[PDB]
């Protein structure tokens, strides 16, 4: 693209902590499925 | 400009830290800095024109015999970038001797999607 | 042309994109409707809901309000008039919109905050009720142990649930966190100034003295009772165990949340100046005085101060007040932090001496943390390690010689470290665009030109710190949309995954995706830990 510019990081890749993620898309399916969901 | 100005920082800073903490426990973690100065004591100092002094040990063969104002000149260049300078003038290495050798960086960067950059396209 | 590079949400939506896109992928898209409409207009009832969506009725309006209520999202107010016809009133709630945006880093330290019992409670006991109260909201317990059938193990819960409220999270419900800010103070300044009789004017008013005092009384105890209360706590039956009353239901306090949160940053400043184990000393000195500091800014001062320069004097002088007269805080003494001696008193004196703003003022020989005084220091160390990680190292050696003296001159950054005209005059120009520069010129002519006039660089607080804090939240805001956005190509698969709980092209399909979609959230939690220290104080 346009920028290509000196180093934003604070980016890498390692995680080490996958299982933090996990809490997290398990908080979003039980708010998914929950009884109010207000969709559409 | 441009050298002797970094090679005479690399110097000072290094006489810095061999005088505010000891030599042979930086570069590993075994009982760091003697149990730092062993729960330390009220020596806690710095140069006080002991700077000067090894300025003096090893100089260029020129001009560049300086002191009372690149000597100031320098101490604002080592405040705003390290050494606090409380006063006493007193000197603490900590954060240089780590950036030397915000942490745990490594693994960067990717060519690949989003964030991996964010930064100007401004966001 | 060709807009792929994420253009088009440049210049329409700051501050409610983020709002948006929280709501958007957990309370479906009605709900983000009505929430971009209470930030974008602010105080608007039912029926003016319902003539601005075009699109949604009172029996669509008012079912997206309870899922927002439960939520503690929306701010009830209900008001009157003068001729009367008493109607309700909605404000948009920003502290239930953290909590939806938080919400795992919530369960990341209520799990290592407990003693010795490790790995054999905290995956089931306690992870499966504080996130079932922050999903659900508002929850008791004898609706929450109906679920479990033939309870044998039915009070091991409850020693779980006496624990967790004992220092802080768990809390009486909102019977005063829907009322909002102002007029919590806006009828507290009115019916204590609409009783006193008529009497003498003395200077024609007298009472913006008496009544706003009287007012700052009974402020005192509305926000001291959600907090460490006797009503559910210390409850001792009759030839029975401890337990606190299970009949009221109980919410999450994210006011004590917050002050826990600021350990960290606190942790992160204990790393540098001192090694490794007096840090951890500090650490456990810090940790036993969690639960009893003076939080993030009250609400006596976050509305209805018409800057009172003797009250804005005044407030920061009493807070000083506050923090040396504590019930037990102040007594950081060596019997209180070795348990939960002369060489931890050692590293303590170190930790007196270390000349950060932190475990200062002792006169008499037991130790106090200044909380007030530490936090433009710690506003500061942080904001120049982000032009020194992304912008340069001599830019930030450029950003504190601004302020290492005050409004510096043309020829005097040349004069520090480095020659004239190179990168000094360059990184400059990349550093005005961040609000970080704060050029003022003055000349000598009579029409203010250019040409004729002399440039004046002094870095004026308050503009640095709010626009990285807008930067970090639009990054928030671009970071859950593009994730929201690569789930498009994941409708008919993630929903066809549910009737089994090989075709390889789908192990480049479903199971790269997956990384794809946690490394999002393994950056979010970076930017939550950056993002926090501008709204501390």
């Amino acid at each position: 693209e346009f920028p290509s510019i000196p180093l934003p990081i604070n980016g890498p890749i390692t995680n080490k902590e996958r299982s933090l993620a996990v809490k997290y898309i398990n908080f979003g399916k039980t708010v998914k499925d929950g009884p109010f969901y207000t969709g559409s | 400009d441009i050298e002797f100005i970094n090679s005479l920082l690399t110097i000072v800073w290094r006489f810095i830290s061999e005088n505010t903490f000891p030599n042979g426990f930086k570069n590993f973690e075994n009982g760091p800095k003697k149990n730092v100065f062993y729960a330390p004591n009220v020596k806690n100092y710095s140069t006080t024109q002991e700077i000067l002094e090894f300025i003096t040990a090893a100089q260029v063969a020129n001009v560049e015999l300086t002191p009372s104002n690149i000597r100031s000149l320098c101490e604002v260049l080592v405040y705003d970038d390290k050494l606090e300078k409380v006063t006493h003038d007193c000197y603490r290495v900590t954060l240089e001797s780590i950036l030397q050798m915000f942490n745990y960086f490594k693994m960067f960067p990717a060519s690949k999607h989003d964030k991996e950059v964010v930064y100007f396209d401004e966001w | 042309v060709m807009t792929i590079s994420s253009l088009e949400q440049r210049t329409l939506n700051p501050d409610l994109f983020l709002y948006k896109e929280l709501v958007k992928a957990h309370l479906g898209e009605r709900a983000a409707s009505v929430i971009g409409m209470l930030v974008a207009l602010g105080r608007l009832s039912v029926r003016e809901l319902v003539e601005k969506i075009d699109g949604m009725d009172v029996d669509s309006v008012k079912t997206t309000l309870v899922s927002l209520t439960q939520l503690r999202c929306v701010k009830y107010l209900q008001e009157t008039a003068i001729s009367g016809k008493k109607t309700t009133y909605y404000y948009y709630n920003e502290e239930g919109i953290h909590i939806l945006l938080y919400s795992g880093l919530i369960i990341d330290e209520i799990i290592t905050q407990m003693r010795v019992n490790d790995e054999e409670e905290h995956k089931q006991l306690v992870a499966e009720i504080v996130q079932n109260v922050i999903s659900l909201g508002s929850l008791t317990v004898e609706d929450y142990l109906s679920s479990v059938t033939s309870d044998s193990m039915k009070y091991t819960i409850s020693s779980l649930f006496v624990q967790l409220c004992e220092m802080g999270y768990l809390i009486q419900i909102s019977k005063l966190h829907y009322t909002p800010i102002e007029d919590l103070w806006q009828f507290l300044y009115e019916k204590h100034y609409k009783n006193i009789p008529r009497n003498s004017p003395l200077s024609d008013l007298k009472k913006r003295s008496q009544a706003k005092m009287n007012a700052k009384t009974d402020f005192a105890k509305i926000i001291n009772k959600p907090n460490e209360l006797s009503q559910i706590l210390t409850v001792d039956p009759k030839t029975s165990l401890r337990i606190v009353k299970p009949t009221v239901s109980l919410t999450i306090n994210l006011d004590r949340f917050m002050k826990g949160r600021r350990s960290k940053q606190l942790i992160n400043l204990a790393k540098t100046r001192v090694g490794s184990v007096t840090a951890q000393v500090y650490k456990i000195a810090l940790r036993l005085t969690e639960q009893k500091s003076p939080k993030i800014r009250d609400p006596l001062t976050q509305t209805g101060l018409l800057q009172d320069l003797e009250e804005a004097k005044s407030f920061q002088d009493e807070a000083e007040l506050v923090e040396e007269k504590t019930p037990g805080l102040t007594f950081n003494a060596i019997d209180l932090a070795r348990h939960l001696a002369s060489l931890i008193n050692s590293h303590l004196k170190i930790l007196a001496s270390s000349n950060f703003p932190f475990l200062n003022e002792t006169k008499p020989g037991v130790y106090y943390v200044p909380y007030s005084k530490l936090m433009p220091v710690l506003k500061s160390s942080v904001y120049e390690y982000v032009i020194a990680s992304t912008l340069g190292p001599s830019a930030m050696r450029l950003s504190r010689c601004i302020r290492d003296n005050k409004l510096v001159s043309e020829k005097i950054i040349n004069s520090t470290a480095l020659m004239k005209e190179k990168d000094i005059r360059s990184t400059l120009a990349s550093l005005i665009r961040y609000n970080s520069v704060e050029i003022q010129e003055v000349p000598r002519t009579a029409d203010r030109s250019a040409s004729r006039a002399v440039f004046l660089f002094r870095c004026k607080e308050t503009h640095s710190y709010n626009f990285m804090r807008q930067n970090l939240e639009w990054n928030m805001a671009n970071l859950l949309f593009k994730k929201e956005k690569l789930k498009q190509e994941n409708s008919t698969l993630l929903k066809k995954a549910n009737r089994d709980d090989l075709l390889p092209s789908e192990l480049n399909q479903l199971k790269m995706v997956n990384e794809r979609e946690l490394n999002v959230f393994a950056r979010l939690s970076r930017l939550l830990s950056l993002w926090e220290v501008f709204q501390m104080a």
